[PDB]
């Protein structure tokens, strides 16, 4: 079921066998964070191509109670061995996305596990074992794969062959079809181990070292030192108001918050709801607006510990006005360039504008 | 990338977008652990010298946009998508459909999206009428000859006036929403 209503809780997840599990947490009196944690493990098992403890995330929570809003930033970090031009070949040319995509250098230190643990105790009021067990059952005893997972495996036959994954996702010759049962005994092993010795099995354990092995085996420079150094952060949201509402979204090192808000700010003054939703007018104004914001992102997005991002300027009322000049019903803007938000924020860039190519997270 | 959201009975709200980048990330399964490994670092720009160049210990730029909308200092809506760099676009368009067009929440999500990040990159969800696509492309756009499913919004609306929550999952995946009572 795709829609639903609740009084004492609610949960909506990418996979029905994740949902479903979060709901059980709430039914037992556990809170949203408890449930969120449970869901992430469940998704890791049931939607393994999408999210995982071998990756990162941003967890936005609104507190109780405290009534403040915060964000567990568990995005991966590059190992100390990584290099600014590690993605160029020996001729100084960018290495094809398909190739970069799989290389050891691509793998950043996974942060999700520490982030779940951070959230748990900041908020969590259950575990340190209950929330991971149901995912261990699905890993150990398996489950039938849905359309989307089936099609991931088919669309990525060639990547999946190259790796240890082929034994279990490409069992004999071919890739599991909808309904086939996916069992991840080794993943269950790891999850049981996470339950017992906590996170440190990961960042100070055999798994951490295991990962360091493979990243190097595939050309990467990850050491267990890198893992042991890794730290999640907490971020306070980027805010903004629109149609009389306060929106809390992601700050750098995500591009999401700023430019989604900027997109709204730009589009607001046009009052699109005059136009039919599926009208030329609309799509064009949306399109033109996207072009501007995405151009700004290409020049000025990045981890603020390392760079200065003009958050004030990018969302300035006067910047919006300047840029809305570009957006008309009477033409498509051909000169798609970044704006100068520095004219509105004290400071200047500690970086240049490098034009870039094509990143196959597409077809 | 996936997004999922939770609301409880003590007024906590979770909007959580989490990923390993490409589907299966790098593709690499930590041997004898089953764990798939991210290629998140390939969110870094290739050609270095920008703000999103690779550096040691640097987190590569994300497009994840977990969001909560508030009416009068009190959360009312939760929004978040996956879909790589198109996430920004998905959330923004959902938000439009919900507040500017005042659409039903599910209708907001299911309303065709577009995404385009330069004059060379256009995508659209099935639903944009042909006459309209044709007229847009005459005007100078490059909407492909066939559409693609953009994003996967899950969102939870918090209904004070009826003291309930509504939850919805985008049909793009097999997402599901389930409430809790007692
Ligand atoms: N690289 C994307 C997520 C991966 C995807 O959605 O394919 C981001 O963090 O913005
Ligand atoms: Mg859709």
């Amino acid at each position: 079921d795709k829609v639903a209503v609740g009084k004492d809780g609610m949960v909506a997840t990418a996979h029905p066998l994740a949902s479903k599990i979060g709901a059980e947490v709430l039914k037992k009196g556990g809170n949203a964070i408890d449930a969120a944690i449970a869901i992430q493990y469940a998704l890791n098992v049931t939607e393994p191509m999408m999210s995982g403890i071998g990756g990162g995330g941003f967890m936005m929570v609104y507190d109780g109670e405290t009534k403040e809003t915060s964000i567990i930033n568990s995005r991966e970090r590059a190992p100390e061995g990584a290099k600014p031009d590690m993605f160029l070949d020996e001729d100084g040319k960018v290495i094809p996305f398909s190739e970069r995509s799989r290389h050891g250098n691509a793998v950043g230190v996974p942060g999700t596990l520490k982030g779940l643990e951070a959230a748990h105790k900041k908020w969590g009021t259950k575990k340190m074992e209950d929330l991971i067990s149901p995912s261990i059952k699905l890993t150990e005893e398996g489950f039938p794969i849905d359309s989307v997972l089936a099609d991931a495996i088919k669309d990525h036959q060639d990547k999946l062959s190259k790796t240890a994954a082929k034994d279990i996702f490409l069992p004999d010759g071919e890739p599991l079809k909808e309904g086939d049962i996916l069992v991840q005994k080794d993943m269950a092993k790891t999850f049981k181990l996470i339950r017992k010795e906590g996170s440190k099995a990961f960042y100070d354990g055999e798994i951490g070292r295991a990962i360091a092995d493979v990243v190097q085996d595939f050309g990467g420079s990850m050491t267990p030192d890198d893992l042991s150094r890794y730290e999640v952060t907490t971020d306070k949201p980027i805010w903004g108001e629109y149609h009389g509402y306060d929106i809390a979204s992601m700050p750098p090192p995500s591009s999401g918050g700023v430019f989604m808000l900027q997109m709204l700010k730009l589009i607001d003054d046009f009052h699109l709801s005059q136009y039919d939703p599926k009208s030329f007018e609309k799509y064009h104004l949306l399109a033109e607006t996207m072009h501007l914001s995405y151009a700004d992102r290409a020049a000025y997005a990045g981890d603020p510990e390392f760079v200065d991002v003009p958050l004030r300027g990018l969302l300035d009322p006067d910047y919006i006005k300047e840029r809305q000049k570009l957006i008309s019903l009477d033409s498509m803007n051909r000169d798609v360039k970044e704006g100068d938000p520095w004219k509105y924020e004290e400071g200047e860039p500690n970086y240049e504008i490098v034009p870039q190519p094509e990143d196959k997270t597409i077809g | 990338t996936t997004h999922f959201t939770v609301t409880d009975q003590w007024g906590n709200v979770v909007s959580y977008t989490t990923t390993i980048e490409q589907l299966f990330g790098t593709g690499i399964l930590v041997p004898g652990y089953g764990l798939f490994l991210n290629n998140e670092l390939t969110d870094f720009d290739a050609i270095p010298g920008g703000a999103n160049e690779v550096q040691p210990n640097k987190r590569p730029l994300s497009s994840m946009t977990p969001t909560i909308v508030f009416k009068d200092e009190k959360p009312v809506l939760t929004v978040g998508s996956p879909g790589g760099t198109t996430i920004i676009a998905s959330v923004f368009q959902t938000i439009l459909n919900y507040f500017e067009y005042g659409m039903s929440l599910q209708d907001a999500i299911e309303e065709p999206r577009i995404y385009t990040n330069s004059l060379t990159s256009y995508r659209y969800e099935s639903g944009m009428p042909e006459d309209v696509r044709r007229k847009l492309n005459d005007f100078g756009h490059k909407f492909g000859s066939n559409p693609v499913d953009i994003g996967n919004v899950q969102s939870i609306f918090i209904d004070r006036e009826n003291k309930t929550f509504m939850g919805v999952a985008d049909s793009s995946r097999n997402g599901t929403a389930v409430g809790v009572n007692i």
